[PDB]
């Protein structure tokens, strides 16, 4: 709306025919709006098309709207005798009772000495291993990670990678040369009818639905993270990218839409929308 | 009573923080010795770039892994092949020098890592058989008694003087210990504290 | 299996044998079984290139129909085309499932010498009646039980976190940096080379460690294998309708893991068998039936602490009977 | 009268440290050496 109040200009805003992210594909056609912008179907590809290096050679991309990364985003009074095993301490109490009982029984110094020892034997035990047990599960709790660099995730078979599908992240991982992120790429193609996901909503979907994580963008993770609680944004920034003003090759006013994307941030009411819009014991 | 009572109740107090914690401090040391493996199956070997990878150099070894197919058999041949220099070692009795020299495994055969180790008692036989391998009657293509290599070698396996020849030829309570040297000094001390006292008497 | 002579079209059953004879109803196909000459699912070689087993038949075209448990493999769909898929399939993993072990984390020359240390302590004691020296030496006494009972719950607090931390191995990544179980299959399977040929890194190993003791870590045949599991730690990929339908009859076995990748079995032809395209039409017509879901069930059908409780309450009653001697 | 030739490794060929190395086979003996 204020690029068009920049370019004094309407827009007829329509949908991305496929609708997919657009990618290029080995027919060599770019995909969806990609393929929109390579068919001179439409000029103004508005959206969030990510300026990468085949989105470059395929059509003109302007200055970023802002910068972007690829991120994962994945999913996340009663220890009191619990590490003990919590049939134990009916036995326990029992025998507590039953060593005060053979103790009266004594009343009516030696022979209470004798088991004097043997509770005490007993009792040493007994909480030694409460105390152990508790260690050993503070512990295995403390020690798990259990997936935060994305290079694992790509080594774990039981995690599920996943993209959204055709995307240009999906160039990103697929066409890269790094050596985990080409095992990413590979078990990206591998059981992609399990592993490979089409919409970002969905991608949510199943990030709050199983071991798989949305391999979506930064300021997706950001919208969505800030949206909902229960999901964490696993890594940190896989790469560096932006959502740039997509246009043919020599457009009327792609010069003219860098300037005045240089202006608008100049004018900073770009950030403004960014605020208004992508806001023991 | 009170004024005791403030010192026993700090010193309880205290001595139950102190001893927590060296319970704490000991378990936790056993765990860390207990959970190290630490490198047993060899593709971890080929990922620890902190030890270093093996072979006898250009060897039939260097045969197998080198131009291998399988993955981490593959990744083992291309840290073979990056600091090779540093990183391969020619003569298999410098390749027990070198395991017993610093942190590179020879990657041996099986009868090599029988007879050394055999021989030698602080190198392990880490691993298990990488691959199945056999160190036959090599000859010409179409040698004068190559089927007659083959024959009286089953004849002598059959005669089994072979093994008779790989025998013949190819041939905790003491760590918390010192507890007990305290208990009994202590204890002969204060006999003798006593034996003191009757004196005194 | 019976108590006369059959054979050929007649020597078999199962639920395969009903696809024949339901596939049969439908497109008025008339059909004899045989069986596999080499005995195997049969694959592409290892250097010839040409297919093994009933693939190398079918690729013979030496026999028309091949509905058997097959997997419809894209590379063995470059070698003979298939149907539509008869049952749903994915690899699996199928695999199996005292009163010392109170004073197990201390080595028991300890626990026996610190007995033979309380008599003496206790004997030191008594020889003291011949109370400052008594003091000292309950002192050096008060030290040794914290030294022994404090590193007793350090060895059990470290010897139950490791084995805590150990089991199970319900992943393929957990069989994968296992070296323990042996991981297999049957020979020449298109199971072995969806492993084989895989590039999922995980299965690549797995695939190394399998090929590599070839001679002994795969099998022959999938009862063989199941022979192999319920024998010993020789663990096997398999299929999944196979898993289920051994699973529900061996309660000792178990069915580990997800579903490694999804494919599904049916009818092969080769390249050009006209009765494959209206065959995949009625498979679809019986799919709208039920009767492969008729089919499908028709024929798819106080560790320790507890010994230490029994050492107390042993105490306990010998010394009862010591307070009946002292009546006495 | 067969040139059968070799490259010494322990313990295959024992390599006897015989100073005194006589010809051939008489050179040095072994497992291999006796299996030969």
């Amino acid at each position: 709306r204020e690029l068009a109040e920049l370019l004094r200009f309407r827009y007829r805003l329509r949908l991305v025919e496929d609708g997919l992210y657009g990618a290029p594909e080995p027919n060599g056609s770019w995909t969806g709006m990609v393929g929109e912008l390579i068919n001179r179907k439409a000029d103004l590809a508005v959206a969030a098309f990510t300026i990468t290096a085949e989105r470059e050679k395929v059509i003109d991309f302007s200055k970023p709207f802002m910068t972007l990364g690829i991120s994962i985003l994945y999913r996340v009074y009663f220890s009191f005798l619990d590490p003990f095993s919590p049939a134990v301490w009916l036995f326990m109490l029992l025998a507590y009772l039953a060593v005060s009982v053979v103790l009266f029984l004594a009343a009516r110094a030696l022979s209470t000495r004798i088991v004097s020892g043997v509770w005490w034997a007993f009792t040493l035990i007994i909480i030694s291993s409460y105390t152990a047990n508790l260690a050993a599960f503070l512990t295995v709790q403390r020690m798990e990670v259990p997936v935060e660099s994305a290079d694992d995730l790509a080594d774990q078979t039981n995690i599920e990678y996943g993209t959204i599908h055709a995307g240009s992240t999906m160039t990103f991982f697929q066409n890269s040369r790094y050596q985990t992120y080409q095992r990413m790429w590979n078990y990206m193609q591998s059981k992609q009818p399990s592993v490979f996901v089409k919409s970002t909503e969905e991608g949510i979907a199943r990030v709050l639905n199983s071991r798989y994580a949305f391999l979506l963008e930064s300021t997706m993770n950001e919208y969505h993270r800030r949206l909902n609680c229960n999901l964490t944004q696993i890594g940190g920034l896989l790469d560096t990218k932006g959502y740039g003003i997509g246009m043919p090759l020599g457009s009327p006013f792609r010069d003219e839409i860098t300037l005045a994307i240089l202006q608008l941030q100049e004018n900073n009411r770009l950030e403004i929308l960014k605020r208004k819009w992508w806001e023991g014991m | 009573a009170l004024s005791t009572r403030i010192v026993s109740g700090v010193w309880w107090a205290f001595t139950l923080i102190i001893i927590s914690s060296y319970t704490a401090n000991l378990a936790a040391f056993l765990t860390v010795q207990r959970m190290e493996v630490p490198v047993e199956s060899a593709d971890d070997l080929a990922d620890q770039t902190n030890i270093e990878y093996g072979t006898i150099h250009a060897g039939s070894t260097m045969t197998f892994f080198q131009n291998s197919r399988y993955q981490t058999y593959q990744r083992m041949w291309n840290y073979m092949q990056s600091k090779q220099p540093s990183v391969f070692v020619k003569s298999t009795e410098e390749g027990i020098a070198r395991v017993l020299n610093s942190r590179y495994a020879f990657l041996l055969e099986s009868t090599m890592n029988e007879y050394h180790r055999r021989l030698n008692c602080n190198l392990t036989q880490i691993g298990g058989l990488l691959d199945t391998k056999g160190y036959g009657i090599g000859m010409p293509l179409g040698s004068p008694f190559r089927d007659e290599i083959t024959l009286a070698i089953l004849q002598l396996q059959e005669n089994n003087r072979l093994e008779i020849l790989k025998r013949k030829w190819w041939e905790g309570m003491e760590n918390i210990g010192g507890i007990f040297v305290v208990l009994i000094a202590g204890l002969i001390i204060a006999v003798f504290v006593a034996v003191m006292e009757f004196i005194y008497k | 299996k019976s108590d006369k002579p059959l054979y050929g079209n007649d020597r078999f059953e199962g639920y395969c044998i009903d696809l024949l004879r339901e596939l049969s109803t439908i497109l008025g196909f008339t059909y004899e079984i045989r069986l596999v000459e080499d005995g195997k699912y049969g694959a592409q070689d290892d250097v010839n290139g040409q297919w093994n087993g009933m693939v190398r038949e079918l690729i013979d075209h030496k026999a028309d129909l091949a509905v058997a448990p097959l997997a419809i493999t894209y590379v063995r769909e470059k070698v003979i085309d298939f149907s539509k898929p008869f049952m749903t399939l994915g690899i699996s993993i199928l695999y199996r499932k005292g009163v010392f072990s109170f004073l197990n984390p201390l080595s028991p020359d300890i626990w026996m010498y610190v007995l033979l240390a309380y008599l003496g302590v206790s004997v030191v004691l008594f020889v003291i009646a011949r109370a400052l020296s008594t003091r000292i030496v309950g002192g050096i006494w008060w030290f040794f039980t914290l030294i022994i009972i404090s590193s007793y719950t350090a060895n059990l607090a470290a010897f139950l976190t490791v084995e805590r931390m150990e089991s199970p191995i319900d992943s393929a990544d957990d069989l994968a940096k296992q070296t323990k179980i042996e991981y297999g299959a049957v020979e020449d399977g298109a199971t072995m080379t969806f492993f084989k040929k895989s590039k999922i890194s995980t299965y690549d190993k797995m695939w190394a460690f399998m090929s590599s003791r070839r001679q002994s870590v795969l099998v022959k045949s999938n009862e063989e294998g199941i022979q192999r599991v319920l024998t010993s730690d020789y663990a096997f990929l398999m299929e999944s309708t196979t898993i289920e339908f051994v699973t529900q009859r061996n309660c000792n076995l178990t069915q580990i893991g997800g579903l490694i990748d999804s494919k599904g079995y049916g009818v092969g032809t080769p390249m050009g068998s006209p009765y494959r395209d209206k065959i995949t039409i009625a498979i679809l017509q019986l799919q709208e039936e039920g009767k492969l879901h008729m089919m499908k069930e028709k024929w798819w059908r106080v560790q320790n602490i507890g010994g230490i409780f029994i050492v107390l309450a042993a105490g306990l009653v010998l010394s009862v009977f010591v307070a009946v001697g002292e009546f006495l | 009268t067969l040139v059968v030739t070799t490259i010494l490794e322990n313990p295959y060929v024992m390599r006897r440290p015989n100073f005194q190395a006589l010809s051939g086979n008489e050179r040095f003996e072994g497992f291999c050496v006796d299996m030969l």
